[PDB]
């Protein structure tokens, strides 16, 4: 079993959208300055290797990442791991290395379409009146900007709840489930 | 520990990691200004500031845990034990500056340098230089210091990085 | 025979929809990361050349691709190959390079209309996220998503059958013919 | 008379349906990859200019295109050309650059109504995939699909004849006139 | 407020008024720009670009509203009585919509649905079948005949021959137009 | 004299179109150099002594950002207009006219204008979307348009049936010949 | 010819005009490949080949008539007279190559490279048209008296207009 | 017909950075010079830089313009000289440079990632030099390189290697 | 004061700061030409021109406020007071030159060197020369002097640095 | 006086002193500048005009004004009115050297190596001229080899200056 070759194959199966998701889910471990030049999965994987969060004897964070972006094909094909195992692994307290807050945010972005995204940008242009938002931003970039302005965080969901309420109610359902589990 | 281990460490680090290493040791290597990381590590060794624990702290500060394992045969918890039980080579202020720098991308650093050109000449700092280069230039002008962070807080606020201002305020309250 | 000129002419006759089909039929040989920037046929051809799946003395995979997307005009005009030959060639066991599973999926996509596509998306609303069920998704992208979530594969046709049975029975005919051949 | 301005004016008189017809009549000179982004006449004209089929001293192909889509108004107003002249021009042996086969197909599409187009799509159910028989498809798109599957061509008229015979008899008359004239 | 007034006038105009207005503006707005016009405001916007409609020049808008018999809008939003328009438009040279265009419009106003069916039947060998489909109104048919230069100011023969077979009042409209345009 | 903080607030408050307009409007103040972006442009204006409070006020007035006038510079429309009446302008009336014309042209109109002008310009084939301000810049580079040389632009605006914009040019010429 | 004029010209040109100017002067500074336009113009000045007429010809070839008028106080007709009466710094061949490059967009250049890479034995290498011309010249595959390969490849990507430009140049030479 | 320092100076001034870097790589078996002018001067001093040798070098860096302009030779003359005399540059070095030309920066990055186990902005030729220093690649030792090129899906370059092996 | 302080200063300053220190003292060290900053400071000290106030002025002009605080325990306020109340070791002309140089970026310095090539040979111009090297070369040719600044004003205007030309005009007004 | 000799000695930097030694090589060979100036004084050849010509040739006009209280124009008039201490050949060499950058000097040294061998790292043009003179490869009446070398580094302007010098004699 060649470790580096398996990492390369997994990286070859991941496009730029998958990579943006993986970078968002790793924000608490890879800071912005190191995130900027990451343009393929290998670079990302190599940074995870430098922190020893990914090595031949420790695939936990890689499996968690691939599970959170719903790449079960890669789990089964390259890591010999099924969906149930992950599910029973991540429910054991203390083993999930991606915070429930980050995951929550990602899941919200998974349920927002393009029109819902444009209305989201309009409502947040409302809350931040002194800065034009970039016109290409996805919801993850918006969340990152909100975190930078400390108007969004583990204990600051007011603006997120308000904007989501003016868009769709299932988003509020996701938020409230996150709040109740904690 | 030897010159071979230092050679390994130097060969394994990239340019940004080396520059960060030089920055983190500015309060230890203030007797002299080392020109590169080889000479810095040699001076720290000769002055008794580069034991295995000291080098491990340095590698931990640049977050090269892979190098911790490969060169020194240690993990994060041994390094944290060493830090809890012995004085730190790198002050919390230097750690804070490095963390701020690692949370800033090229556009934020460009904006910060632009805002600091009101406090220094246009020729003092190039457009593409890093956040740590900028903080060094501010230290030479006595505009930032462990007990003097209000200007940095104001500039971080002006680029809408309230998160980094929050990190600074946490550091302040910890003292 | 000017080989590069001939490849260029073939590329000039292929638009963005034919290209999307060709990329889908090449998924087992060109992974997602290398698929993303392919925006004309020549780039596709270059990748095939790098794997030695396309050269002047080896046209078999190009001929199979053009046959499976029903570009018989190009087969006859630029590769001097008639429909009957291809059939013979692709029915000889061991000669087809595109899996019967992939072909089957593509053929299903050939038979699903826009209204049936929206009904298909409605039928999958509990297994796929809404961002991946947006109006700007065709059936092939939906199949790629289902594959990523291991709810569709060579040995997992349950959800595909369940959704198609609520749409039209010709889809079930295609699936069952594929199953009986394998 | 400014050449570019005259081309622009002609383009302003052509809507998206005329542009679809012009693109179809140009299929033998503009391949599919180049056909896809053409969304106004000027882009079409640019393609014809790069092949030197349209220039200030050579308006023949533009005149033939406008004549075949029955825009005699544009011919007389912007190109000072009467119907009879074109008729005398396109009857000279060797002079037409749009094949009689392409014109024939275009002419069939002029005689097929909306409901008849639905019946045509119905008649093609076992030769064309269901996706390429969707309601947004016009008859010219259907012909392009048939040509891609080589079930329609200069020497392959059987399926066209069958479907048109179940649509209307005048369509067969158009096909048969083409077939009799094209052996010369 | 000029823009608000244009918006209100546009809000009072339905799709039939809009088709009539687009036909009466045919000599000023070419086909490519006619295709995307789906409300009156867009039409008015095109007229503003041509400097044919501005706060200090409402004459063309007034003439349009008069010719489509929206006298209610004329009096309500443009302070103009029917008689004033009749006094302005009867002196030759004052109308910006040609008497030929007006005449065609009046024919379409006097033709009932059944008479439209008979008109389409009468034009079977001059226009393609797809331009005689059930979705075509008489104004579109006139536009197609103009494109084929079988209808124009100096070509009324086919129009006369078709109208004489349906009703004599249509022929009267045509002949009144012709005789009034020969007086000078 | 103008702080980096004020320049940064202005730059962060503007969008892509206003930034491109600002770059176009200042082409005469800094003819010798093409700044890559707005922050560099305003820094260049400081180095050249052309960025007092009134200069920045005029620039914000030209891009019609009275919100920024009030918030950043504590000024309204009347104060900046009184300043413009009593002081020479950074931005000529010609450039104001070009920007105003460009605001009323969509991309289709610009491609139609380019098609008409290609042969005058000796232009190549460029498959990138161009605004009207980019075309003005190309024409200026060819000495085909200038404050005193507007006939070609006038004719081509007429040829694409934008009589309204041609009239804007005619009013500019009458205003110039009146003074 | 002072250094202030050279500096003015260098600061006024954009990236594409500078790259073109470097290409157009390859036969005058045949030995040295200058890395930027200020060094190129300085080298031309020291070798006595950058009089006012030479700089005017260079600005005329990159179509910066505004710079002609503003910096040198000359119009098009004056430079054209100078060119009609004096030997040219830049040959008609270089001018033709630059003109062909203007008439090609990126899709055309990609198609051209795909066809020509087979004769260049070139590797897996965005190149402008002028970069490709330089690479072809280093391989002795194109020259003022050797245009058949380029003409053939332009014909094969259906740029019959550019093939006509090449043929008109060929007949203008004989 | 005669070698001089003028010819060396012309050649060195006409080559760009990549051509110089490659020329240094191609001459590693006749060596370590820090730049090209010193390399060519050392080759001249040892009697291994006649006109034909320099023509072979210019032919390998594919500067036929320099062949024609500086040495007054054409393609057929250099090919004759090569088919008649022993070669200064081995087929192995030519093959390594050829593989390097057919790889882009993403390919080299992927290759480096796979081979770091067995051993930045580095080129393929720099990587080959480093692997030679570790005795991981050699003219008669190509299986590791072939395997790594196959694993990044460059079967064409693996075929170039197999053609080289069948050539010996 | 001692020679230990001289060693501290020489060790703490980098290459550009040393070059500037040599430039600022060219009117004080007329009868000598020091090859390095150690020799310059030794010559100043032996001649009684390196008191605490003199060293403070020098460190203030090379803008090393960190060294001011660490070696002399002075901030900007004390040095500015000392400068207002005592004669200056460094003339206003040299201060003006150094401030102009520190307000120029590398592109401006390159353009200046290129424009001055119309007044001296190619051997004297080099790519990696600072503005102060150019000023020294012009002084040697009597092309710039405290009362002779028109050429420098013209060159600063030609690179569109009207702000620095204005700084020169303020200087001329002050004399 | 003798003090002025010390002033000028300490005011010149390394390259200026090296050039001063090169310019005075034709007078009847001193290792440094103090010795050169003392020898010139001993012979009655260090008048105000002599020192002014020397300072003018090393282009230290500041020293002209500060030490001798005169300017460029006065020295040029004096040079037009009196015989020169330094020959036009030495002046020509010095000017050629001052118009060459480091890469040109490296290329020139490389070309000359075929004639003079390696020699003594950071060699200036005037050092090269001295080593060529010691080998009789260049002289006031023997400049063609230097012309060839200047032409091959594409500095025809310096070859033109040499040719004008040739025509002046
Ligand atoms: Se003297």
């Amino acid at each position: 079993m060649d470790f580096s070759r398996n990492l390369y194959d997994i990286g070859e199966q991941l496009d730029s959208e998958d990579l943006a998701s993986l970078k968002f889910l790793s924000l608490d471990y890879i800071p912005q300055r190191k995130q900027e030049p990451i343009k393929d999965a290998l670079m990302l994987f190599q940074r995870l290797q430098e922190k020893r969060m990914l090595e031949e004897s420790n695939l936990s964070f890689l499996k968690e990442l691939l599970f959170r972006i719903n790449r079960l094909d890669l789990l089964i094909t390259y890591l010999n791991t099924r969906k149930e195992e992950m599910e029973r692994e991540l429910q054991t307290p203390g083993r999930a290395q991606i915070s429930a807050y980050r995951v929550m945010l990602y899941q919200i972005s998974e349920e927002v379409s393009r029109s819902e995204l444009r209305s989201f940008k309009g409502g947040l242009q409302e809350e931040i009146s002194k800065c034009k938002l970039d016109d290409d931003m996805n919801l993850l970039d918006i969340f990152i900007e909100m975190e930078k302005r400390v108007i969004l965080g583990e204990g600051k969901l007011d603006i997120l709840k308000r904007v989501c309420a003016q868009i769709n109610k299932s988003l509020l359902k996701i938020i409230n489930d996150y709040e109740e589990f904690s | 520990m030897s010159a071979e281990v230092i050679g390994q460490v130097e060969e394994a680090l990239d340019t940004d990691e080396k520059e960060m290493l030089l920055f983190l040791c500015r309060d230890v290597a203030i007797d002299v200004v080392p020109p590169n990381v080889r000479d810095l590590l040699d001076i720290l060794r000769e002055r008794g500031k580069l034991s295995v624990g000291d080098l491990a702290e340095l590698l931990y500060r640049v977050r090269r845990f892979d190098l911790l394992k490969r060169i020194l045969k240690m993990d994060r918890k041994a390094v944290e034990t060493h830090l809890l039980r012995n004085p730190h080579l790198v002050s919390d202020y230097r750690v804070l500056m490095a963390e701020i720098g690692e949370d800033l991308d090229k556009s934020d650093v460009s904006s910060l340098i632009f805002l600091m050109k009101d406090y220094m000449g246009r020729g003092k700092i190039s457009k593409e230089k890093s956040f740590l280069d900028l903080v060094v230039e501010l230290e030479k002008l006595n505009l930032v210091a462990p007990d003097q962070l209000d200007l940095l807080e104001k500039c971080l606020k002006n680029i809408h990085r309230i998160d980094l201002k929050t990190k600074i305020q946490k550091y302040k309250q910890s003292v």
